[PDB]
């Protein structure tokens, strides 16, 4: 569906062109491998990385900036919890989240309009299903 | 913090 | 060119095969001192797969042997820095392994191209 596809399209370009382009951000492009960091999942409850966000976008998980940002926010919060607040990992994670937020403000009004249209479409489907 | 992923990311 | 097709083939080994080794990502780009501060103290002749791709894009490699020297240096470097028994060195060894296998699946083509890159050098010298 048209508006949801357009909305996912934009989120995906934010991930690929901006978030993944943060210098030295490579370790956040991949899930942490529990064989090599055996305590990571003792500490981190809800893992996330940039390749998983891309997979979620391709399946239209996100109908709104808010559910996209809940997964982006985990990138920072997990790094703080596992790698520590003054770790170079965490400095890189903050940059990843900062570019995402700054990019999304450039597209504010258009993403507001696409969210409204996704919701109007959805509503039309439900009342229409009766 | 946990035990750490080391500088290269895989321990 | 023999060189354009040769470089194409090497780049596809790096991206398709060597970068596909599981958990090989730490070898895909140069180490940053900000993450590994003693790394360039220990490793005086650094190498990574992105660097090999830039080398290929500049046609630095005229033969498999010059290409393999850089590939092998990735393993020689992991040996010194991470240690001979390190998990990272087992991956580096696997990257080295799949490079050698893929070169074989392309032997005849690469030989043709490698011969023709010389023919050009001698045409140059004969004309010089």
């Amino acid at each position: 569906d048209d508006d949801q596809v357009a909305f996912s399209f934009i989120l995906d370009n934010i991930v690929t062109q901006k978030m993944m382009a943060v210098p030295d951000s490579w370790p956040f492009h991949h899930p942490v491998n529990k064989k090599f960091v055996p305590d990571y999942y003792k500490v981190i409850v809800n893992p996330m990385d940039l390749e998983t966000i891309r997979k979620n976008i391709s399946k239209h998980k996100y109908q709104s900036r808010e559910s996209f940002l809940d997964d982006v926010n985990l990138i920072l919060a997990n790094s703080v919890k596992y790698n520590g607040p003054e770790s170079q990992y965490t400095k890189t994670a903050q940059e990843i989240v900062n570019v995402c937020y700054q990019t999304l403000t450039e597209y504010d009004e258009h993403l507001t309009q696409l969210e409204k249209d996704i919701c109007t479409a959805k509503e039309a489907a439900l009342e229409e299903a009766e | 913090s946990g035990r750490g992923k080391g500088g290269k990311g895989l321990g």
